[PDB]
């Protein structure tokens, strides 16, 4: 999981 | 009665995605790893509901704006609506070309009533997978028109708030957003559609991470609705  | 958009023209219509994955060294910004995954499926989920679906890769924030702009400036005359799908980094009514910002404002601006004709009193869709903002969710256990009119946001997450992608299966947002497509849109007006997918984002997906700050967050995704009429894939 990553944010943009 | 006329409660929903007319959408037997002989065109459904064009499905523009810009995918930026790779950002210019420069501005600092990560890859978008998974995002491919995320067009994909976007393309395959709109060529399914007979829209004329143009990918566009890696573009400037140049390339967006000119890009917005030529598309507004077709005839859409035999087209019953527009969709844009937005995949980048963003924050605030802001999202990234590879090289720095665009103002949302900018890019929808081309398709107000009074700028682009064929497209007035047509369903304009804008979908948007980037962050709003760095805010986490910890959760909790369990006769003129106005110009703006016709306009749908479809944003991945609240205002202020981060976008969750996983680098593997894509962005909760849009491997949500397809599946209810796919399930649905034969059956339930758009509103609906999208309600459905803000519950599986809401209720199937918490972030798993090393950094505490990161681990254990949420996600709901928000709905702007400027629509004056139901909207129906089908007819």
């Amino acid at each position: 999981d990553e944010v943009d | 009665l006329d409660n929903s958009y007319k959408m037997d023209y002989p065109e459904m219509g064009l499905c523009i995605i810009i995918n930026n994955k790779n950002f210019h060294k420069s501005t600092g910004m990560t890859s978008r790893s998974g995002t491919d995954v995320d067009a994909a499926n976007l393309r395959e989920t709109f060529r399914n509901l007979k829209y004329e679906v143009r990918n566009k890769n890696d573009l400037t924030r140049e390339e967006i704006v000119e890009l917005m702009r030529d598309v507004s400036k077709e005839d859409h005359s035999k087209r019953s609506s527009f969709v844009c799908v937005l995949l980048s980094h963003g924050e605030a009514g802001i999202i990234f070309g590879t090289n720095g910002p665009v103002d949302l404002k900018k890019i929808t601006n081309f398709f107000r009533g009074d700028r682009c004709r064929s497209l007035t009193g047509k369903p304009k869709l804008f979908i948007i997978q980037a962050c709003r903002g760095t805010e986490l969710d910890c959760g909790i256990e369990t006769h003129k028109i106005p110009v703006e009119a016709d306009f749908l946001y479809a944003y991945s997450t609240a205002p202020g708030y981060y976008s969750w992608r996983n680098s593997k299966d894509g962005s909760w947002f849009i491997q949500s957003l397809c599946a209810m497509l796919k399930q649905y849109a034969d059956k339930l007006e758009f509103m609906h559609i999208l309600t459905r997918v803000n519950r599986k984002v809401a209720t199937e997906f918490e972030s798993f991470s090393f950094d505490a700050t990161f681990h254990a967050k949420k996600q709901i995704p928000c709905i702007v609705s400027m629509l004056t009429k139901e909207l129906y894939f089908y007819h």
